């Protein structure tokens, strides 16, 4: 679930989804056109397109279950869709992870109008 | 309420 999804970027990175994710660059948060603006941005791109990836599966709401075995994240069995949700939901925090190095908080609010074209997954 |  979303919810899930924020405590887990929370854990990983130490910021809060809302705001420091939620509308980052052009697919953090509300994804959909552009090119992505920097490496975090691109993490967003790519858990998009791993949603849409599952488009009999609803991961703003389905709950999954995880683990810490040592810091890593380890997705614990429930239904199919919420086993591949929550793949998708674990890439993304370990992909922000990455690249806090360049998270760049000018990308936080990013306006629509600067994110044109279609990017296919 | 609605995040990443």
């Amino acid at each position: 679930s979303l919810l899930e999804f924020g405590k887990m970027i929370l854990e990983e990175t130490g910021k809060l989804a809302i705001p420091s994710y939620s509308s980052y660059g052009c697919y953090c948060g509300w994804g959909g056109k552009g090119t992505p603006k920097d490496a975090t941005d691109r993490c967003c791109f790519v858990h998009d397109c791993c949603y849409g990836n599952l488009p009999d599966c609803n991961p703003k709401s389905d709950r999954y279950k995880y683990k810490r075995v040592n810091g890593a994240i380890v997705c614990e069995k429930g239904t199919s869709c919420e086993n591949r949700i929550c793949e998708c939901d674990k890439a993304a925090a370990i992909c922000f992870r990455q690249n806090l190095n360049t998270y760049s908080k000018k990308y936080m609010l990013y306006p629509d109008f600067l994110c044109k074209g279609e990017l296919k997954c | 309420a609605i995040r990443s």
